[PDB]
């Protein structure tokens, strides 16, 4: 009785970080709300040194 | 009814209006006086009148 | 079998086939410099060789 | 002249304007407790501006004529429908408690925004960063899903570090039993089906959660129930603090001028609250998105720009 | 490949030589000068409806200044294009007279002297 | 909620004849109905279709149907009087054609 | 940053295209495009994230590399010849150099994988700016070096152009990259035409221009950068949409809007000499970035998509900063077309 | 030519081949840069000094002085990259594709 | 001829000018008083056309489709307000700027002198058709409809342009009577062949040609009813007015090209015939009907004879009319019981007998009742097809058959029998429904009393 309008459904199609999705692609994650990546705990070791006794 | 300021005000930006109406009449009549000299000076170059 | 099947298949269901799988090919790297800028240095030579030595 | 990169790069610069008592407070407290008196006395005798808690009519005091708006238009959510069935199937619950996030976010934006154009320190009642703890109380109790827990993390990951959290966060602790019979005391039949367990979790939220957390940020005044009503003497507590430990000292005049920018412009503020996330307790469909907007627009003041309508007397419009 | 860009005599940055003054000036009523006016009418229209303000009603020195700056700016651009024009028609007449060995004008034959084969439809 | 989105129910379609009795199908508006009604009949029937049919019928004769009637039959009767033949196969006079010199 | 820094920084990005402009010597216009590149670094890192700096690295990385192989080409030239002027290109070798060195900086195919990642990794301004102020420099050069072309590798390189930019923008969802590979398509179509008509490679890039300026303004006005993102705008400002939608149908080449135009001339142009198969290819080539503005505009214009409930509250604020320049832009980018013949006046 | 100017560009193709050749480290690639300036440098002074083109003697220097900007301008690139990742390493310049 | 043009131009903002609750009125009437005016076109000469200016000029092929089109507008907007009721006022005037902007393209398609603005005109048809499909279209195969109209379209106009701009660096112009005084033979070789591809196939492809057909049935049926009244009645028309058109400068390449096309469009009637005699859904039963008789008009064109274009003519006046009508007939049904499926409402003489008088009129002119002008162009065809070759008459004369078959079944179909017991929501017919059937039906025998006026400038 009324027009058809796309749902979550259909409106997903679009949501991902390609259309036509393949094995490989599958993995890959749209990228973030704001364009930040979350930041990465790399380890930055302190150099260590012996001070003495000689 | 606003519950702010809302800038612009009932009156209009008085200078701003005036500004834009000169613009345009200057404008219109820069367009005219070259085109009357235009035409006068393509009928001395060809030599009509 | 002809409108709805073979008709469909040849003309527009084939275009839509090749046009989508050589947009996947396209569009499919993973965005290291690495392999790209090989790719550039195959292009300069083939460049080099194809277009510039036959003048 | 509006403020932009011009109004910066001649005169205009925000360092100036911190006198001292800059100052963003917020008073936190548990369900009926008297917060809000504490947070006008505190704006009264400090001479801030108080900013009531936001409601679901928040944002419709600050635009067009500060009359609440109908709340199928605004909001589409009720606290009463809330505390009578908090396990609604239409989804209440978290459309509520996400409402209510972007108007406390809206009402940061604002509070910010009168602090850094004027220099005058502002109060509050809540604020983003306490706002969690309600969602906490509906997780526990089973009242939303987890879907919609996450969905809150993002929204609030990605607005929430754009500010510059509270210079002194007041707590006002009083026992849940005393919780109790103020409701019983108060008279709304609404209240009165608030679980002692939905209390007593927003109790450990806060406890566990706000103010450990927010004890790294700066120090946190916290106050029983007998030692709230002498306003004064919090207030001299107020005034004899340090505050050189939060992100606010270490705070230049660029970050300043990046900070007003985005405190105007409500929509930049509002832009991540309405992410493509589609969870079915505030997602619309396409017919009830159309007909409600079309339902807006025909508001007295609202089809055209604030300064445009001509049905509420709108004068000179042909030369604006 | 540029035709007229080292054409002698061409001043860099003219716009409009003297030469060009030896030409009818466009007339001020000319439909490509309307054009212009309508162009600039759907821009004030356009940024009438852009800003949420009464499309037709907003503002009317705003779309005065749009009409009459798209009219200005349509005037000198229609004055510079007639004059590339005439340049162009005065150069192929002066190579085609400097020329003649490789413009010949041949005998004209009527059509009852020249062989057409017929085909018929059938 | 078992629910994907929040959306309002499919409406029941309005039947024209419940407020309007004699509706004639062109607006809710009982008055711009009826004029609706009025200038569409006069203007598609009255006006367009009978004048219309009585202007394309008189044009005048621009397609010269009866002009090469009365030069057919001018013809006719002088061919058949000077006893020439009614029709020449040649369209053309032949003395103003030069065939080829060589047909070999 | 300050924003006299970043006024400091535009205004360098210009005066290093306009001293390539400019320039009758090759040094000074090796000198601009340095400049050029040097000042367009930090916009690109104006809001600092690691995308943007992994942009602002692949970008720079690239140009280097095509300012070298320039320079390389530029004393080639003057070995075998010693001229400095901007001409005819004495050498054949050095040609092909300063072909693959120009075709790089332009991001033309094979020379292209870094386009649609930069374009991605930047903010919408940023993107703007580099999709259509930065095609400026190398095309002028190319404009100036036209009779010594070798007319081959340039139409390999424009057809190659056509072909990736249509494949690779039929996979995307992501509106940066569209638009990056929307650039790709039409820079082979600027390119295509250039050994037989520079005046056409101008129309050309003027009009390209005008729409790409007018896209990235509707999408900056409604802060979207997904295909999701776009499908919420209905709910919030129709107008813009559907300018929009209209925007994208010029772009995709129908009349009897202004996006017509320069293919029509080009293919026009390329008939004047012999070269029939090469313009019909680009046009069936052209129907698929036709196809994806289409789908770009069921998703934003022709249909609604569901939205929020937050969106309520979007309703009832209006958008601070208005762009002034948009609206001539949207009218120059659909109804210009009946102007065609005024076309004459670029030469 | 003679035999200088052949070995001045091969090493110019050499220095671009390693450039265009990518193993793990951004500060070689750098270094490659550098090396196609160096290249370009001692080529063009040679051209001009072979031809006695007095006023060309000045090209050079401007072009060192331009080429330090590009070095520079890499170095700090490559500062930001480390603080990222904690490595200098172009595998993890990869959260854009095509 | 801009005191045609004009009015509709005027038709723009008198529409965007109009108040909430009239735009309908003003837009019916002044679209019935433009067709009034357009009406004088018809004064034709009987050896060279009304040459109006260096832009404009008006034929005796032409005039009829002119007249065709300024009539069908105002059938359009009577036949949209029906579904569009609930519709805000925004939409509802941008609806009837797409038809008025629709028909502005139509009429300055049909009159232009040069081919270039010929086709920069019939491709400017697109934009607005395609909008009001994927817009205003009810289900969600419209997309992807649009999609295939549009493609399908392109794939065969983008190669003519290149002929075209082609022609004019060989001959120097493009001008139609130009053209046609300076006609050249076509010699026969590899470069002329491809030619005559490129100036045929766009054409071919828009009639549309049986094997490049597939878009229509989709088009059709996904869009609503005025895009379906003007897809069927005028737009079609374009292929067989540019193809004849153009045929001028392929002789006598013709002979030798044409006969895989004339093998299809034989062919393809037969199969399009046949293909309506099992279908379920009442739309695609009028589309594929049209179908056939288009490719009678392709075969009519391609044989290249007098009596064949003055059937090519009649033909397409004759369809255009009857395709509107049933297309309307079908929408009255669907807007009843919102579904389209045949068999899902019998027996609707029982309820609606004007409405079953208005379905018999329509059935009986698509077979070709004598002496209606879709006979008279049927037979014409049909005559030359027999000079052209005796064996025709086997083919053309199984699809009179066949035609007759589907057209009596739809009806018989969709009237008679007993009504579906369930569906007890069949409201009377209203006045609008009837009027507008009455308005597609009375010019149709008008012009049988009067055939010179729609047989071609052959005549
Ligand atoms: C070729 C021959 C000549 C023709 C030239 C080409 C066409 C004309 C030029 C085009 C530009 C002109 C208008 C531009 C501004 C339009 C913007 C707009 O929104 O308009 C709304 C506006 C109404 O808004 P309002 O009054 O403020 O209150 C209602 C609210 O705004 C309520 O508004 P809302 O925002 O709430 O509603 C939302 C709605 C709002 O969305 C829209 O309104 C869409 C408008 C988009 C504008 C077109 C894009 C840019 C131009 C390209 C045109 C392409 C033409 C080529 C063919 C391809 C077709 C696409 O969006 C939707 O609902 C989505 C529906 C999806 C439909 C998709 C189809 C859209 C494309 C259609 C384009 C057709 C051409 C333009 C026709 C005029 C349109 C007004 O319309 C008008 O009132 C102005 C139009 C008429 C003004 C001119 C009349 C002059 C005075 C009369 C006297 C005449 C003088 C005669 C001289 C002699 C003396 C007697
Ligand atoms: C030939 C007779 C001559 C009479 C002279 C005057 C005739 C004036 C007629 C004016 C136009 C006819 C009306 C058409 C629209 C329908 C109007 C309507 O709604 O009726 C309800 C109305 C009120 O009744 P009701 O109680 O509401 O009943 C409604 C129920 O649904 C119950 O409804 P129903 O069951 O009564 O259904 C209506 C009825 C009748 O309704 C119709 O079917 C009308 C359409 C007829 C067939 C159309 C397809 C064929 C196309 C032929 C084109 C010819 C054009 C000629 C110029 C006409 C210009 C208008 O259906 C039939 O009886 C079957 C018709 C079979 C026709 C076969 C004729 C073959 C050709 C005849 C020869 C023609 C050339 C003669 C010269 C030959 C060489 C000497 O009833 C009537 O007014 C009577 C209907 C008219 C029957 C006349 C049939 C012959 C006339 C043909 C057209 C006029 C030709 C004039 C020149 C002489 C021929
Ligand atoms: C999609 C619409 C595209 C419109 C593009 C923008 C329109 C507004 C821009 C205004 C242009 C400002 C120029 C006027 C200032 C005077 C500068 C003048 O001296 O420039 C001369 C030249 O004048 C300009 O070139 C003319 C610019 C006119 C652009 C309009 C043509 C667009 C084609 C038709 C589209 C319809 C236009 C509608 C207008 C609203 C220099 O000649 P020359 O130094 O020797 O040529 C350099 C290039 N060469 C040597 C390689 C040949
Ligand atoms: C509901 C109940 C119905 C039954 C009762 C009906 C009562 C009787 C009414 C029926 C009338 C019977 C018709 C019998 C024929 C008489 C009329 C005929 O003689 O006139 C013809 C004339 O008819 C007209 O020429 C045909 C009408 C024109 C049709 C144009 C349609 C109107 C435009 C609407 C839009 C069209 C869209 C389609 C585009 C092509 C003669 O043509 P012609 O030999 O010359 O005249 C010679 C003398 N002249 C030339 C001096 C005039
Ligand atoms: C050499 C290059 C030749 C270039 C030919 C240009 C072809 C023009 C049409 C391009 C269509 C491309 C469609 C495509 O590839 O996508 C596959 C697509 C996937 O759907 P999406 O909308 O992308 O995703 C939504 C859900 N995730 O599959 C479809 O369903 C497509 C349906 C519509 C396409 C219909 C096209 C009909 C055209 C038929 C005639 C065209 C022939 C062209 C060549 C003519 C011969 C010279
Ligand atoms: C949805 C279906 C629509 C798709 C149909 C599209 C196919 C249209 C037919 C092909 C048109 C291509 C011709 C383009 C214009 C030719 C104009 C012309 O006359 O050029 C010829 C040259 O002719 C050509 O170059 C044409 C070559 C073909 C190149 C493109 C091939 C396209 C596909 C060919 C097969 C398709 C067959 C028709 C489609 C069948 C249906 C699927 C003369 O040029 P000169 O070089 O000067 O010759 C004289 C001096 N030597
Ligand atoms: N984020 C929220 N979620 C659920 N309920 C809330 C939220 N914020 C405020 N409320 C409701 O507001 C009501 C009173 O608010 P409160 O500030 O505690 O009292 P008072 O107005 O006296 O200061 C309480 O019923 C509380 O549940």
């Amino acid at each position: 009785a009324r027009q058809w309008q796309p749902d979550v459904e259909w409106a997903e199609q679009f949501g991902g970080a390609v259309m036509y999705p393949t094995k490989e692609t599958a993995h890959w994650k749209p990228p973030p709300w704001n364009d930040v990546d979350p930041p990465k705990d790399t380890l930055v070791s302190n150099l260590t040194l012996n001070f003495g006794p000689q | 009814k606003f519950y702010i300021r809302e800038p612009p005000h009932g009156s209009p930006d008085w200078l701003k209006v005036g500004l834009t109406l000169g613009t345009s009449v200057f404008l219109w009549i820069y367009l005219i006086k070259q085109h009357k000299e235009d035409v006068l000076e393509y009928k001395r170059r060809n030599g009509l009148e | 079998l002809l409108d709805l099947i073979w008709l469909e298949t040849i003309l527009p269901k084939t275009t839509s086939f090749i046009q989508m799988k050589m947009s996947i090919m396209v569009s499919n790297q993973k965005g290291l410099i690495k392999l790209y800028f090989l790719s550039f240095l195959i292009t300069i030579m083939i460049s080099m060789t194809l277009f510039n030595y036959h003048e | 002249l509006q403020y932009g990169p011009l109004a910066f790069v001649l005169g205009e610069r925000t360092t100036r304007k911190l006198t001292e008592t800059s100052k963003v407070i917020t008073v936190d407290g548990n369900i009926c407790s008297g917060k809000g008196r504490l947070a006008r006395e505190i704006a009264e005798k400090l001479g801030l501006r108080h900013f009531p808690e936001a409601g679901i009519h928040y944002a419709d005091s600050t635009t067009g004529d500060g009359k609440p708006l109908d709340v199928q238009l605004s909001g589409n959510c009720s606290l009463e429908k809330f505390y009578d069935d908090p396990k609604s199937n239409d989804g209440n619950s978290y459309r509520l408690q996400s409402w209510l996030y972007a108007s406390r976010l809206l009402q940061y934006a604002d509070a910010l925004e009168h602090l850094l154009s004027t220099g005058q320190g502002v109060v509050l009642e809540r604020s983003i960063y306490s706002d969690f703890v309600f969602l906490e109380a509906m997780y526990r109790q089973g009242f939303i899903r987890k879907q919609c827990v996450e969905h809150y993390n993002e929204v609030k990951k990605v607005t929430a570090c754009e500010y510059l959290p509270p210079h002194v966060v007041v707590y006002v602790d009083v026992p849940v039993p005393e919780i109790q019979s103020r409701i019983q005391k108060k008279g709304n039949p609404h209240e009165m089906k608030i679980t002692a367990a939905y209390l007593q979790d927003i109790e450990n939220a806060y406890k566990k959660t706000f103010l450990p957390e927010m004890s790294e940020k700066c120090e946190v005044l916290q106050y029983s129930a007998r030692e709230a009503e002498d306003a004064e003497k919090v207030v001299e507590d107020i005034e004899y603090l340090k505050c050189d430990k939060g992100p606010w000292p270490d705070q230049d005049d660029r970050t300043f001028h990046r900070l007003r920018m985005l405190v105007q412009n409500k929509l930049e503020v509002l832009n991540y609250t309405t992410i493509p996330v589609y969870l079915p307790e505030i997602t619309i469909g396409a017919h009830q998105s159309d007909r409600v907007f079309q339902k807006f627009t025909e508001l007295p003041g609202r089809k055209y720009s604030p300064g445009y309508n001509e049905d509420v007397g709108d004068k000179w419009i042909w030369l604006k | 490949m540029t035709m007229m860009s080292g054409r002698p005599g061409r001043v860099p940055l003219q716009f409009l030589p003297n030469e060009a003054r030896s030409l009818p000036p466009p007339k001020l009523t000319d439909p490509r000068l309307v054009y212009m006016g309508f162009l600039g009418y759907c821009s004030g229209l356009i940024d009438n409806a852009i800003r949420r303000r009464p499309v037709v009603s907003a503002g009317l020195h705003r779309q005065l200044l749009y009409v009459t700056s798209f009219v200005f700016f349509g005037y000198y651009l229609l004055k510079r294009q007639d004059y590339m024009y005439a340049l162009r028609d005065h150069d192929m007449f002066a190579y085609v007279k400097s020329h003649p060995e490789d413009f010949p004008e041949k005998d004209k034959k009527t059509y009852g002297e020249i062989l057409e084969e017929f085909h018929p439809v059938r | 909620p078992t629910i994907r989105l929040q959306e309002d129910p499919d409406p029941e379609d309005e039947n024209l004849y419940e407020k309007n009795p004699d509706s004639h199908g062109y607006d809710k508006d009982p008055i711009v109905d009826l004029w609706n009604m009025r200038v569409v009949f006069f203007f598609g029937f009255s006006i367009v279709l009978v004048l219309g049919s009585t202007f394309v019928a008189y044009l005048p004769d621009y397609r010269m149907q009866e002009w090469a009637r009365r030069e057919a039959e001018r013809l006719v009767k002088y061919r058949e009087a000077n006893g020439l033949p009614l029709m020449e196969s040649n369209c053309f006079d032949p003395n103003k054609i030069q065939l080829p010199e060589d047909e070999d | 940053m300050n924003p006299i820094i970043y006024t400091t920084l535009i205004m360098t990005v210009m005066s290093g295209t306009m001293l390539v402009m400019i320039s009758s010597h090759w040094l000074l216009i090796w000198i601009g495009f340095e400049m050029n590149l040097l000042a367009m670094i930090p916009v690109l890192m104006k809001n600092f994230n690691p995308r943007a700096t992994e942009a602002a690295t692949k970008y720079f990385l690239t140009q280097a590399t095509a300012s070298m192989m320039l320079m390389m080409a530029i004393i080639i030239n003057l070995l075998y010849s010693g001229q400095w002027t901007i001409t005819k290109m004495f050498n054949p070798v050095a040609m092909t150099m300063m072909t693959m060195a120009l075709a790089m900086k332009l991001g033309l195919s094979p020379f292209h994988f870094w386009v649609p990642e930069v374009t991605q990794g930047i903010s919408l301004q940023a993107g703007l700016l580099l999709l259509t102020w930065q095609k400026l420099a190398p095309l002028s050069v190319l404009c100036q070096i036209s009779q010594s072309i070798n007319p081959n590798l340039m139409l390999t390189m424009a057809m190659l152009s056509i072909l990736i930019g249509g494949w690779g923008g039929l996979n995307q969802t992501q509106l940066r990259k569209i638009m990056a590979y929307s650039s790709i398509a039409h820079m082979g179509w600027m390119t295509a035409v250039l050994p037989y008509n520079t005046t056409m490679t101008i129309l050309n890039l003027l009009i390209y221009i005008t729409m790409t300026l007018a896209m990235f303004m509707l999408l900056i006005h409604s802060s979207a950068t997904t295909t999701l993102s776009l499908s919420h705008t209905w709910n919030k400002m129709p107008v813009i949409t559907s300018l929009m939608m209209v925007t994208l149908l010029s772009m995709g080449g129908l009349p009897p809007l202004s996006g017509f135009m320069p293919k029509w001339m080009i293919i026009q142009e390329m008939t004047k000499n012999e070269s029939i198969i090469m313009p019909t290819l680009m046009a069936m080539t052209a129907l698929l970035n036709l196809y994806f503005y289409m789908r770009l505009a069921y998703s934003s214009s022709l249909t609604m998509f569901p939205s929020t409930n937050n969106m309520k509250m979007k309703w009832q604020f209006e958008h601070t900063k208005q762009m002034k320049l948009l609206p001539t832009m949207i009218v120059l980018s659909t109804l210009v077309l009946p102007m065609t013949p005024a076309l004459s006046s670029l030469n | 030519m003679p035999l200088v100017y052949m070995n001045i560009i091969m090493a110019f193709a050499i220095a671009l081949a390693g450039l265009l050749m990518y193993r793990s480290h951004l500060m070689s690639s750098l270094l490659c840069l550098e090396g196609m300036m160096l290249s370009l440098f001692i080529m063009s002074t040679l051209i001009i000094l072979n031809t006695h083109f007095t006023l060309a003697n000045m090209m050079p220097i401007i072009l060192l002085v331009f080429a330090a900007c590009e070095a520079a301008l890499g170095l700090s690139l490559l500062v930001m990259v480390s603080n990222t990742y904690g490595t200098d390493y172009v595998q993890n310049l990869n959260l854009l594709q095509c | 001829m801009l005191k045609i043009i004009i009015p509709t131009t005027m038709l723009l903002p008198m529409t965007w000018m109009s108040k909430h609750n009239m735009i309908w009125i003003n837009a019916t009437v002044h679209s019935l008083l433009i067709s009034l005016i357009s009406l004088s076109l018809l004064n034709q000469l009987g050896e060279n056309s009304l040459n109006f200016s260096l832009t404009f000029f008006s034929d005796s092929l032409s005039a009829p489709l002119l007249v065709l089109t300024t009539w069908l507008l105002p059938l359009m907007l009577m036949a949209s307000q029906s579904h569009l009721s609930k519709e805000t006022t925004t939409r509802k005037k941008l609806y009837i700027t797409m038809l008025i902007l629709l028909q502005l393209f139509l009429i300055m398609t049909f009159t232009a002198t040069e081919l270039i603005l010929f086709y920069i005109l019939f491709e400017a048809t697109l934009v607005p058709t395609l909008i009001i499909i994927t817009r205003w279209g009810n289900q969600t195969e419209r997309l992807n409809a649009g999609l295939y109209f549009l493609f399908y379209t392109l794939a065969g106009s983008l190669p003519l342009l290149v002929a075209l701009v082609y022609i004019q660096n060989t001959t120097g112009s493009l001008n139609f009577l130009i053209i046609h005084y300076w006609s050249h033979p076509l010699s026969n070789s590899w470069s002329n062949i491809f030619m005559w591809l490129a100036c045929i196939m766009a054409f071919m492809v828009k009639m549309p040609l049986y094997g490049l057909h597939l878009w229509l049935p989709k088009a059709h049926v996904e869009a609503p009813i005025a895009g379906s009244m003007v897809l069927a009645a005028v737009l079609l028309k374009l292929g067989g007015y540019g193809m004849m058109r153009i045929t001028t400068i392929l002789n006598p390449l013709t002979n030798y090209m044409a006969y895989p096309f004339l093998m299809l469009s034989m062919w393809g009637m037969i199969m399009t015939s046949s293909i309506c005699l099992r279908q379920t859904d009442l739309k695609s039963l009028i589309a594929y009907s049209s179908v056939s008789h288009m490719a009678l008009v392709i075969v009519a064109i391609m044989i290249q004879t007098p009596w064949s274009f003055m059937g090519a003519t009649a033909l397409m006046i004759a369809h255009g009319l009857t395709s509107s009508m049933l297309f309307c007939l079908a929408n009255t049904n669907y807007e009843r019981v919102h579904s389209r499926t045949m068999i899902l409402a019998r027996g609707l003489q029982t309820l609606l007998p004007l409405m079953a008088t208005w379905w018999l009129v329509a059935s009986l002119t698509n077979l070709a009742l004598p002496p209606s002008i879709n006979l008279i162009g049927e037979l014409f065809i049909i005559t030359a097809s027999f000079s052209w070759s005796n064996i025709t008459i086997i083919l053309m004369g199984m699809n009179m058959m066949i035609t007759a078959l589907y057209s009596l079944y739809m009806l018989i179909t969709t009237q008679r029998g007993k009504y579906t017991h369930h569906i007890n929501n069949i409201k009377p017919s209203f006045t609008r429904e009837n009027a507008l059937m009455a308005l597609h039906i009375l010019p149709l025998l008008l012009l049988t009393l009067n055939p010179k006026m729609i047989l071609g400038p052959l005549y």
